[PDB]
């Protein structure tokens, strides 16, 4: 009994009121629900972003997903003094989101549209990819640098 | 720990952008001739320059 | 499979670094295969340096075939490609 | 609840008998504490969990130093928060990370 | 030219309507910024000239005596003073514009560039210099975001 | 209690405003006199005496405007309908499709309260002449189009799509894609093969346009 939720979204571990070195007391929450926080009363939904790219993608769109990707990566390397031209980050976001969904750089993500069984096997999971390609009678052309 | 952990990250990033090259019509395309960017960085400008 | 006519061309009129490197490599390979050179050597034996000299004099008899992604191509001679 | 029999000291439980009596029978031992208009209540306190004030910032307690940030043209910052780490082999010297007090721009001078 | 989305000319009232944004927009902003910089230099000279009493010719003149030089009434003193402080010759302006246009043209990305590989290494090389353990300034006491 | 009712009227008012904006920018005869509805005025027009919101007399007629009909010749009227029961049943969407077909509606907006039956997806795509778009009252409280992280998606007619595919000399497979059921694609009613112009802004490269094609 003394563990149940009566008030608030049951997605937020905790909320914490912050100050941006001014008289503005913004609050950032340690949760996994962005639409609920966006629609909560007294919160401006126009300016309300989460650092979770996949949460941005499912709520706002693939374009907002690539914006979130670019801002997150840039900020991440801006807190370590890594001066990278933003065009590289823009290209990373564009290659991550140009399929209409946020595709990772993980092995599962690489199987996006490449169809290059040689490149996939060189990357990782050689035998299963090769055998699936041989079973499916895949006809991959030789176009990639790998 | 960072050595190997970061080593794969760089290789993985390359594997994804291995065949992305600026074309002669000023578009960034995959090896499948599919468009990723209609103009590099929305500018067409080389960061090296 | 259709060459763009010379009167109009959308590609850049400037030579890229890759175009220059590949032109120098091709010309140097030709010279190393005993092709005649159209520059005054002044005692130079290296085919690569002979090719650089011809490029400086713009006397390399090669053209660059730039394929557009749609399959067409426009031809740019080494002379007309400005550096 | 957390109560035990006086005979066998085993944990007492509530069982429903005839007429639905909520007697505190002890399993494993013939012990029967019936309820005759008597209230068995177990109260345990719970924390109040008071409010928590603004997180703000405690940058006053962070080691500063006299270094001008790379973005000196935009912000004239002569000071920068620092911390030193040896993120090289033990033959290279230590690495110092900076953060301008005027703009917050971070950089590592090594 | 900024053709429409269907290939027509814009009406000069919908020039910046934001549905006709296309390529060449970065070039247009570059040209406008060049004009703004030259305008700043010219306005500085004009403010100096009008601070010397003589006419600050920010705008071209238009009158019957427009042909004559409006610096004749100046007694040869503040004229040489102004030429001492700011003296922008036409050759200087043309040289600056030549340099700026040449640099903008040279800054364009060259076709055939392995831009994807360059971006991958530009995002990955700074990634080998940062710790996987998040190291913070001692005393911030902020949330432990990775 | 009174708090639940007050929150509910405010929330459904926000949802109604978002729906009105969504049908406005999709291109239809809607203006600010019905978009910027004072919550009190909306309450004094769609909330009755004892104060319960009723969601049957806000279903309105949306008609194409002159510019929209000129650009897109095939665009009929829109029906936006709000559900009442928490769980949508077979009968309600059946009579909704009945209304669509008996009044010859090109498209229809369904905005339910809480949840939709798993059997609805087997009954909803059965409409040859029309299309059904399925929305939640809680999912459109704030329209994502007004978010700062969402660039201006601009839907292009078939003429503009053909011109774009020829200016770059492209097939449709070469364009970047945008998903069906993507939050912005659902907002604009993008159908498969509908190229949308995206006006994105960058800090270091200014305002520029990209394009995406709907699957
Ligand atoms: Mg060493
Ligand atoms: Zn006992
Ligand atoms: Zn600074």
């Amino acid at each position: 009994l003394p563990d149940v939720v009566v008030k608030g979204l049951p997605d937020i571990s905790r909320a914490v009121i912050n100050i941006r070195d001014d008289g503005k007391r913004e609050l950032l929450v340690e949760g996994y629900g962005l639409r609920d926080v966006m629609c909560t009363d007294g919160v401006i939904g126009s300016r309300t972003t989460t650092n979770h790219v996949l949460e941005v993608f499912s709520v706002l769109g693939i374009e907002a997903a690539r914006y979130s990707i670019i801002r997150e990566i840039n900020y991440t390397m801006s807190n370590h003094g890594m001066s990278v031209d933003p065009r590289h980050i823009q290209l990373l976001g564009d290659v991550m989101t140009y399929k209409g969904e946020v595709l990772g750089i993980t092995r599962f993500g690489l199987s996006k549209m490449r169809d290059s069984v040689l490149q996939l096997a060189s990357f990782e999971k050689t035998t299963d990819h090769l055998f699936d390609a041989a079973f499916y009678m895949k006809k991959d052309a030789v176009e990639g640098v790998s | 720990v960072k050595t190997a952990e970061t080593g794969y990250m760089s290789r993985r990033l390359m594997k994804s952008l291995e065949d992305l090259s600026c074309q002669y019509d000023n578009t960034v395309r995959t090896s499948a001739n599919g468009i990723v960017q209609f103009t590099y960085g929305g500018d067409g400008l080389d960061p090296l320059e | 499979e259709k060459a763009i006519p010379k009167d109009q061309r959308a590609t850049t009129p400037y030579m890229t670094k890759y175009e220059r490197a590949r032109i120098l490599g091709t010309r140097a390979l030709q010279i190393s295969m005993n092709a005649p050179v159209f520059v005054d050597l002044e005692g130079e034996t290296d085919p690569l340096r002979i090719a650089m000299k011809e490029l400086a004099e713009k006397k390399i008899p090669l053209v660059i075939r730039r394929y557009l992604p749609d399959g067409s191509f426009e031809d740019w001679s080494v002379e007309e490609l400005i550096v | 609840m957390l109560s035990f029999c006086p005979s066998c000291n085993n944990m007492l439980l509530i069982t429903s008998g005839d007429s639905g009596v909520y007697t505190l029978a002890c399993r494993s031992c013939p012990y029967e504490f019936p309820i005759e208009g008597i209230e068995i209540y177990d109260r345990k306190k719970l924390p109040r969990k008071e409010v928590d004030d603004v997180l703000g910032g405690g940058w006053d307690n962070v080691d500063q130093t006299k270094t001008q940030c790379p973005n000196y043209d935009t912000c004239g910052g002569e000071s920068a928060y620092f911390f030193q780490l040896q993120i090289r082999s033990a033959d290279e010297p230590m690495t110092t990370f900076y953060k301008c007090v005027n703009c917050g721009h971070r950089w590592k001078e090594n | 030219v900024r053709y429409d989305n269907s290939g027509c000319l814009v009406k000069r009232e919908d020039l910046n309507k934001a549905e006709y944004v296309d390529q060449y927009d970065a070039e247009r902003d570059f040209y406008h910024s060049l004009r703004e910089y030259i305008n700043g230099k010219a306005t500085a000279l004009a403010n100096l000239r009008k601070s010397r009493g003589m006419l600050g010719l920010l705008e071209p003149p238009a009158k019957e005596l427009q042909g004559i030089d409006p610096d004749e009434t100046v007694p040869d003193n503040v004229k040489t003073s102004v030429s001492q402080l700011y003296r922008i010759s036409e050759k200087s302006v043309r040289k600056f514009l030549e340099i700026a246009l040449f640099k903008y043209r040279k800054a364009r990305l060259e076709p055939g560039t392995a831009i994807g590989a360059i971006g991958a290494q530009s995002i990955g090389e700074p990634g080998t210099q940062m710790t996987l353990k998040t190291f913070h300034f001692a005393g911030v006491a902020s949330m432990n975001v990775t | 209690m009174d708090q639940e009712n007050e929150r509910n009227i405010s929330r459904l008012w926000r949802a109604f405003r978002t729906v009105k904006e969504m049908v406005k920018d999709r291109g239809y005869f809607i203006t600010q006199e019905e978009v910027e509805l004072p919550l009190e005025d909306f309450k004094a027009k769609y909330c009755d005496s004892m104060g319960r919101p009723q969601r049957k007399m806000m279903s309105f007629q949306a008609n194409p405007t002159e510019e929209s009909i000129s650009k897109f010749p095939d665009m009929g009227s829109l029906w936006v309908e709000f559900c009442d029961e928490p769980s949508v049943g077979v009968k309600t969407m059946k009579t909704f499709v009945i209304h669509i077909q008996e009044k010859n509606f090109q498209t229809g907006i369904f905005v339910y309260q809480n949840n939709i039956t798993p059997s609805a997806m087997k009954l909803v795509p059965s409409i040859p002449p029309a299309t059904i778009e399925t929305f939640n009252e809680a999912a459109l409280v704030v329209n994502i189009t007004h978010h700062e992280l969402v660039p201006k998606h601009i839907r292009l007619s078939s003429d503009e799509k053909r011109e774009l595919l020829k200016r770059y000399r492209l097939k449709e497979s070469q364009l970047p894609r945008i998903q069906r059921a993507d939050p912005v694609a659902l907002y604009l009613g993008l159908k498969r093969g509908e190229v949308v112009k995206i006006i994105r802004k960058s800090e270091t490269s200014g305002r520029y346009a990209s394009y995406r094609i709907c699957m």
